[PDB]
């Protein structure tokens, strides 16, 4: 829910910016949507509908209910393990980069003048903010023990790689 | 416009002089095509047609008369001119012979 | 209009078009004097009329100079 | 959200009815209206639920000059859309100054449908560039919807004006309608008419009955990029989600056609993948790149298949990446429709900004700037001289196509902290 949410404000900033100042938040905007759309393409069609797809061949098969009952806990205890609810530290990182992210919108959506400068130097020391971020979130998940996966979805042309 | 005053207009066409400068050829202008508005004689253009085709054999402009044969047809095809006839007797009657 | 000018398109043709049986006659006629006697012969007039007429302009401009 | 749909001219409606019968067949309804017992689905995108028990499409109908539209009118499919709104050519000036003496009533009438749904997403343009009747007319329109609702989405289903062609007015046309369509809109979905052309000489052996053909391949290409608002997913259920990836600027916005088969007239995600990726299973036909590309998918998908098969897509290589950036191509899964035939089981399409429209941007600016140099086919056309004596709005049309080229040029480098 907060990760659609963003994405309802990110789309709202590029709408609203095009009138009828600067391109500084046009790079920042599209290394923001491209991020939040791609984890829910992962979180969703690695983890939820194959194993829910599996899990429909252990309502076909399977003769108790001790069974059914270990499959269900174990596919909702790997879809949180395998994504940032339930790890140990959380990857706080994740929660930095969307507060970055509502922080960006809400200044972006203030681009109506009635200073240009004084909006470039806060996107920008959010972009500063935003990118060391998204570096150490692929560094601190390529490190974690499935991995490759993400980070191509994230990344593909190599721009940043680190 | 009226067309005493449209011969006028011929009658500045014709000679390279102003109105008030000569009033002579007006007048005889107005004497010719006065009292006589209609033509009293055969209406056809066909028949004008091969007046003109009979009068180009005669000076050996004999390929020139199968453009007429031409511009008969594109004068049939625009079809925005009330008599042909008149206009091709006119012409028919001013032709020269440089043979 | 649009088609209101191509109906002159279609004048500006009939107009050429007679200049080209304008010179195979050999008449001294140009284009600016055909487009009055094409004009004159919409309401309706003798050409035995006018050719004397413009056979007299032709004899008095030499006449006249 | 919810779509309101506008067709006009005679290639427009012509376009727009096919779509709506396309709909039609597709979704559990008669060409009356008439409920079905099959019909996770929606039917409040494109149609009204609407009050003599038929999904009344929100469709604003126009003609200017009208042929086809009067065979429209005498059918079956009349029926399901008319809320009575028909309210009256071969040139961008006579369209623009037509549009511009009657923008009231007609504004009305956008008014009175956009009072009709209870929300929004954006309007659907079905519109031919350099149409004649679509043309001018369309660019006009397009100016009164962006400058009278700044808050919604734009989106213009756009022809390339190609088609093996008389008219030499036509690149002047096209010119001004394209200055429209980068300043005036939010969103271009760009077809090449020869491209079209030449699918269909291909798959089938037909000549003449062409126009009829490229429709059902456009109604089919509109009904599989709005699947996915249709039917609910999980993401592009509104269209500025769809629209945000592939768009990364103002001034690209222009979105090139794929969809893996070309017939439908055993399979699986990987195959139809690589089969995608060609630059020859595209309808739209130095370095060229494109900035980024996002595939749709429908049908019986095993979900290892995508993942897979974007591993093959990386290591190969076989797509034009993005220099100064990340964006790339996405895999979507849609659902299945009730009611299509059953070829080609699992099917996606795809939508991509390319720079190699840039080409065929400045191949249509270089027959302009050859009429433009020689000055002989203008035609003197009355409403062009009336509309612009001048004629400075052909050169600010030129000016911002060529800016467009420049900043298109300078997408493909490197740095894009280099502008045009």
């Amino acid at each position: 829910f907060y990760c659609k949410h963003v994405e309802r404000q990110l789309c709202s900033v590029w709408i609203s910016n095009k009138t009828a100042w600067f391109a500084g938040a046009f790079t920042l905007r599209q290394r923001m949507l491209n991020f939040v759309q791609n984890i829910q393409y992962y979180m969703m069609f690695e983890v939820m509908e194959p194993t829910w797809h599996i899990l429909e061949k252990n309502l076909k098969s399977a003769s108790n209910i001790d069974d059914v009952l270990g499959h269900h806990t174990g596919f909702l205890d790997t879809c949180l393990k395998d994504c940032m609810l339930t790890n140990p530290e959380l990857l706080k990182v994740f929660s930095k980069l969307m507060s970055v992210c509502v922080m960006f919108t809400n200044c972006m959506q203030k681009f109506t003048q009635s200073l240009v400068s004084g909006f470039e130097a806060t996107i920008n020391k959010f972009d500063k903010n935003f990118s060391a971020h998204l570096l150490d979130l692929l560094a601190r998940l390529s490190i974690y023990s499935g991995m490759a996966s993400v980070i191509s979805r994230l990344d593909f042309n190599g721009f940043y790689t680190e | 416009k009226s067309p005493n005053v449209l011969l006028q207009n011929l009658c500045c066409r014709i000679l390279g002089r102003s109105e008030a400068d000569v009033a002579q050829q007006f007048q005889y202008a107005v004497r010719v095509i006065g009292s006589n508005f209609a033509p009293t004689v055969e209406r056809d253009e066909f028949l004008v047609a091969e007046k003109i085709k009979k009068e180009l054999i005669r000076q050996r402009r004999e390929a020139d008369a199968a453009l007429f044969s031409e511009l008969h047809r594109k004068l049939h095809s625009q079809g925005v001119l009330k008599n042909k006839w008149s206009i091709l007797y006119l012409l028919l009657s001013l032709s020269e012979d440089p043979r | 209009a649009a088609a209101a000018a191509a109906n002159l398109n279609a004048v500006r043709e009939t107009m050429d078009v007679l200049l080209e049986i304008s010179r195979i006659l050999n008449t001294g006629l140009d284009m600016e004097t055909l487009s009055i006697c094409v004009r004159l012969c919409e309401q309706g007039i003798n050409p035995e009329a006018l050719s004397s007429v413009i056979k007299e302009l032709r004899k008095a401009t030499e006449a006249l100079k | 959200r919810e779509i309101i749909t506008l067709q006009l001219g005679q290639c427009g409606n012509q376009i727009g009815f096919e779509f709506w019968k396309q709909l039609c067949a597709e979704h559990g309804i008669s060409p009356e209206g008439i409920v079905e017992e099959f019909a996770t689905d929606r039917k409040d995108v494109f149609f009204y639920q609407a009050d003599d028990e038929h999904y009344i499409p929100r469709a604003v109908l126009l003609d200017l000059e009208p042929r086809v539209i009067h065979s429209i009118l005498n059918s079956p499919y009349a029926k399901l859309y008319n809320p009575e709104n028909i309210y009256l050519g071969n040139n961008w000036a006579s369209g623009f100054s037509q549009g511009e003496k009657i923008h009231e009533d007609i504004f009305d009438i956008i008014d009175r449908e956009a009072d009709g749904s209870d929300s929004l997403e954006g309007f659907v343009l079905c519109h031919s560039i350099a149409g004649g009747t679509g043309s001018g007319l369309g660019s006009y329109l397009l100016e009164r919807l962006n400058d009278r609702y700044p808050k919604k989405l734009v989106q213009t289903y756009s022809v390339f004006p190609n088609q093996d062609e008389d008219v030499v007015v036509q690149p002047y046309n096209s010119l001004l309608t394209l200055k429209r369509l980068t300043q005036n809109a939010d969103c271009v979905v760009v077809l090449d008419n020869t491209a079209l052309n030449r699918i269909a000489t291909d798959r089938l052996h037909i000549q003449n009955p062409s126009f009829s053909q490229i429709n059902q391949l456009v109604s089919t290409i509109m009904s599989a990029s709005t699947t996915t608002l249709r039917y609910p997913g999980y993401m592009n259920n509104d269209l500025i989600g769809l629209i945000a990836s592939l768009i990364p600027t103002p001034r690209l916005h222009f979105l090139m056609t794929g969809y893996t088969p070309l017939t439908t007239d055993k399979t699986t995600v990987l195959d139809v993948m690589r089969r995608l990726l060609q630059p020859k299973n595209v309808m739209v036909s130095t370095n060229h790149c494109y900035i980024a590309i996002l595939n749709i998918i429908q049908g019986e998908v095993d979900p290892t298949q995508v993942h897979k098969s974007l591993q093959r897509i990386r290591e190969r290589k076989l797509a034009n990446f993005i220099p100064w950036g990340p964006a790339s191509i996405q895999v979507a899964l849609s659902r299945k429709s009730p009611y299509l035939p059953s070829a080609h089981r699992v099917s996606g399409l795809m939508m991509a900004n390319h720079t190699s429209i840039s080409s065929l941007f400045e191949r249509t600016c270089r027959q302009y700037d050859k009429l433009r140099k020689r000055e002989a086919f203008l035609e003197q056309f009355r409403k062009e001289d009336m509309f612009k004596d001048n004629f400075d709005e052909m050169d600010t049309s030129r000016e911002i196509v060529q800016q467009l080229i420049d900043e298109y040029h300078a997408a493909t480098r490197p740095d894009y902290i280099s502008w045009g």
